[PDB]
């Protein structure tokens, strides 16, 4: 299975979590770095099961703005579709 | 028929007979059939298809969005393999745009 690992405290910009789910998730070269983009790749691209483990959520939401929620409610959104995907929140 | 799967033929097709192209298969359809999308294997269970049809959600509002309207993508420019970057997104009142660099910038085209 696919395992990802967010470690929320070093999370810094919105672009610091696209990099790491570029990086965890494996995704292409050319991985937009945007909501659209992620989705993109989680409904088209990435393998399942995929298990994310997303620690420190809380501190990875003051350095992101509203990014954060904005990226764990797509992958909420990809699971509520059928992909296979455990959300670890820590 | 011949597989259409440019921006300006997908564009003309969508605008002209408001559907895609037949070389066009959602993702539910394309799984249906086998297709594991880390494999990269669309073109071994479904010889010359392109993944499209799909709602586009427009989360961060860079298409324009009315009350009604739907948004729907296709990827472009695919014959197989992995995945590319091309898509053309295409609303349920037939307003066209694309994008060539994974959904960061978008040209409208219709």
């Amino acid at each position: 299975m696919k395992k990802a690992v967010i470690n929320g405290e070093q999370i810094r910009s919105i672009s610091d979590l696209h990099q790491t789910l570029k990086k965890e998730l494996a995704l292409p070269e050319y991985y937009g770095e945007n909501l659209a983009a992620l989705w993109d790749c989680l409904t088209g691209w990435v393998e399942y099961p995929l298990v994310l483990e997303w620690r420190q959520f809380e501190q990875s939401k003051q350095l992101t703005e509203n990014g954060a929620e904005s990226v764990l409610q797509v992958f909420r959104e990809a699971k509520a579709e059928g992909c296979d995907i455990t959300i670890i929140l820590s | 028929a011949q597989v259409i799967n440019t921006f300006d033929g997908v564009a003309d097709y969508l605008q002209t007979y408001h559907k895609l192209p037949d070389n066009y298969i959602t993702a539910s359809e394309a799984q249906a059939l086998g297709w594991v999308a880390s494999k990269g294997n669309l073109a071994d269970v479904a010889p010359g298809k392109s993944i499209g049809g799909d709602i586009f959600s427009n989360r961060e509002g860079k298409l324009p969005g009315k009350s009604g309207r739907t948004w729907r993508e296709a990827d472009i420019n695919y014959t197989s393999g992995f995945r590319n970057s091309d898509r053309i997104l295409y609303s349920s009142d037939w307003l066209i745009y694309k994008t060539t660099d994974h959904y960061q910038t978008f040209t409208k085209i219709r």
